[PDB]
């Protein structure tokens, strides 16, 4: 503002921000058994055994 | 006459990154074989030495 004194005044702020934030997580398990006996009380010691 | 002029700027970047992993794996396979042939049973009693 000016009279004819003159006072002299002027400001401008600007402030900004920018945040970001990320997560993955992935599991992955398999587990498998298998047993697989035969008893065979045929009578064959060799030949029956195979 | 004056004339009084001001500025300023300012950034501050930030980054981050993690990662992980991991791997695992077994086996106990295993096989098993009996070619019987014959069988006795010894006397308990009454036997020679
Ligand atoms: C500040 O500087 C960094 C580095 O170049 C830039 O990535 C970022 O974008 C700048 N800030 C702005 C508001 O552009």
């Amino acid at each position: 503002y000016e009279d004819k004194i003159n006072v002299g005044g002027g400001l401008s702020g600007d402030h900004c921000k920018k945040f970001g934030g990320g997560k993955t997580e992935r599991a992955r398990k398999a587990m498998a058994v298998e047993d697989i006996i035969s008893r065979v009380r045929g009578g064959s010691s060799g030949w029956s055994g195979g | 006459k004056g004339s009084f002029r001001f500025s300023y700027s300012k950034n501050e970047t930030y980054q981050l990154f993690l990662s992980y992993s991991s791997k695992k794996e077994k086996m106990f396979l295993h096989v098993k074989g009996e070619i019987h042939l014959g069988r006795f049973v010894m006397r308990n009693r009454d036997v020679v030495l």
